[PDB]
């Protein structure tokens, strides 16, 4: 409703700028390599693979991009 | 008053009990004494055999509350160390030293306790070599191993527990193929149902810690390497990995069941705290994401359902945060959000079999466990019904 | 196991290794000197045996299997089996 | 608070018997007959002695100041001090 989006677009003042800090967040989260983080003993542990679970893991950011 | 003949004597293996109550009794007399909201119960560091030892699971045990099986897979940095290693402590008397130690020779993963044997350990490996671990004995080496066949155990074991108690205890091992191979309490020559799973197609469904369902029949879940949660047997023609539970986002790495039901309503649900890092809950005949909880940082690995109250868990990130959820009070907010010492991918979370207390497996040999006095066991049956229900509808509008 | 064991012991609030001397009053076990840890635990062991008589005849079925002689600033913490019994030295911290 | 400390540890973790040893542990207060608590007590007492003396053997400056003997039956936690060799019989929960 206009009405109400009229209030939204005030809260989206601060929501976008959020997510701004969520995609840079992403970003930095990117930057850092699969080995970087211990997603690689882990993945060895429950048997996963490690350059696929960097990919995988890529693939997630991607799903929270979209 | 010389020491030639009782040195030999300490040579000779007539001491392997005397150093085994040595280490419990010195051990009882650990916490010297003179005579003139996570509580964080005991963080479990063992000096040797915990550091940069990855941690597999966290079994619990029937017998003798209060007791893990500390069961560590062999990282990369100790090839020479022994292959697996697996530690129960007492959890009671505050005592940084483990119980008893039992190593391995295979990767252990998923190793699990003999149940109704304080006297003895046994726990599947990455080679799903479920070795026998004597503890009346100092022989931290396995007594007895599992053979290594083709159609035997080949693959890494997430799952070997018994089905029921010790009447009908068939303690089948679940490997990342489906290699799914009976067995007793006890006995470790050939299993007793050796089989395998059969998948839809690409069989080698890499199961990753699973649970049962409320009722703890011989149903699994399947932890599978790709999303899409599956439901199978062992027992006849029920080894069938097909009740798809299509609508997730990556390799379910941490799916624990619904409990059993004692204050809330059965709910045959099972959340995934899995590779999407947005933990989805899911119902054993819902076949759609019941419900989507926080998109957690870094892979996540582990989950579990609290023994005392059968519906709240425990899900984890890959930045080192236990966020401990309740689900028949609270949806969009979990209880305590904690971040668990350092950012690593947090490898097991397990709730104590006395409950109401978690065990986060942390990086490499360290244990922290956070201990609970607020996920208490609520009686809201309807609450928690409609809690699923209302999630079981917006899982699919 | 000696490694293990005499490690994760001596691991604790000031355990100087596991010493043990037999039925004997002869230190079968000793992870320290000879002749210090000899004449010790000779010494306690003839008058643990003393106190073996002394508890038995008191409380008739008390394996001596736990036996925390604390003294003035130590305390010889005995934690063995029934037979053999450990001498080892440590304050009451 | 005689009869009230006696009851109050007696109602412990199984305490079969505590007495403050008022010298050679033989006091009127018995917390059962006369050999367990003032036969013992006096047996205990002495021969608790004789485990200062064989801490005594090892290091003369070093009396005994407590004894644990927590085991099967019994958490027998006797102190000497400067004028009582507390006696303690117990089980083990």
């Amino acid at each position: 409703r206009p009405h109400i989006r009229g209030a939204i677009r005030e809260y989206q003042t601060q929501l976008i700028q959020r997510v701004k800090d969520d995609i840079e967040s992403l970003h930095d989260k990117f930057k850092v390599q699969y080995p970087q983080s211990q997603a690689c003993k882990m993945s060895h542990v429950r048997d996963l693979p490690p350059v696929s679970g960097s990919i995988i893991w890529a693939k997630q950011i991607d799903r929270q991009l979209t | 008053l010389t020491e030639e003949e009782k040195q030999q004597i300490l040579h000779s293996e007539e001491f392997l009990s005397f150093f085994d109550h040595s280490t419990r009794i010195v051990e009882r007399a650990l916490s010297e004494q003179i005579n003139i909201k996570l509580s964080l119960n005991r963080q479990f560091f063992d000096e040797r055999w915990s550091k940069h030892r990855v941690v597999s699971c966290l079994d619990w045990s029937s017998q003798y509350p209060e007791l893990l099986v500390a069961s560590y897979n062999n990282n990369e940095d100790a090839p020479h160390e022994p292959d697996g290693v697996a530690l129960v402590w007492n959890m009671k008397y505050k005592k940084t030293t483990p119980e008893y130690v039992f190593h391995c020779q295979s990767a252990v993963m998923s190793a699990t306790f003999a149940k109704f044997h304080p006297n003895l350990v046994v726990g599947g490996t990455y080679s799903g070599q479920i070795v026998l671990w004597d503890n009346r004995s100092n022989k931290r080496t396995p007594v007895q191993r599992t053979p290594l066949s083709a159609a035997a155990h080949t693959h890494p074991v997430y799952c070997v527990n018994v089905v029921g108690t010790q009447n009908a205890h068939n303690l089948i091992s679940i490997s990342t193929d489906g290699k799914i191979c009976s067995w007793s309490l006890d006995m470790l020559s050939h299993p007793q149902d050796s089989m395998e799973l059969v998948h839809k197609q690409s069989k080698a469904v890499a199961v990753t810690s699973m649970s049962f369902p409320v009722g703890d029949v011989n149903n699994f879940v399947v932890g599978s390497e790709e999303g899409s949660v599956y439901t199978a047997c062992r027992h006849g023609s029920k080894a069938g990995i097909s009740e798809m539970f299509e609508g997730h986002q990556g390799p379910i790495t941490g799916i624990h069941c619904h409990a059993a039901v004692g204050a809330v309503d059965f709910s045959h649900l099972f959340v995934t705290s899995s590779f999407d890092w947005t933990v989805k809950l899911w119902s054993t005949k819902n076949n759609k994401p019941l419900y989507s909880f926080e998109d957690n940082a870094g892979y996540v690995y582990d989950v579990m359902w609290s023994p005392t109250h059968p519906a709240l868990f425990a899900c984890v990130d890959g930045m080192g945060r236990l966020d401990l959820w309740n689900l028949n009070n609270d949806t969009e907010v979990p209880t305590a959000s904690i971040s668990v010492e350092g950012n690593p991918a947090l490898n097991r979370v397990r709730w104590t079999h006395s409950g109401r207390e978690i065990a986060v497996g942390d990086s490499e040999g360290q244990i922290v466990i956070y201990d609970v006095g607020e996920q208490i066991a609520v009686p809201r049956n309807d609450e928690w019904a409609r809690f699923g229900r209302t999630l079981a509808e917006i899982n699919a509008n | 196991e000696v490694e293990e064991t005499l490690k994760r012991l001596q691991s604790q609030k000031g355990v100087q290794g596991i010493i043990v001397v037999n039925t004997e009053g002869i230190p079968i076990k000793s992870t320290m000197d000879n002749p210090t840890t000899t004449q010790y635990a000779s010494l306690m062991h003839s008058f643990i045996l003393k106190a073996r008589s002394t508890v038995r005849d008191i409380d008739p079925q008390n394996d001596l299997t736990f036996l925390r002689i604390r003294s003035k600033k130590n305390e010889i913490m005995v934690a063995p089996d029934k037979d053999y019994f450990l001498i080892v030295i440590q304050n009451p911290t």
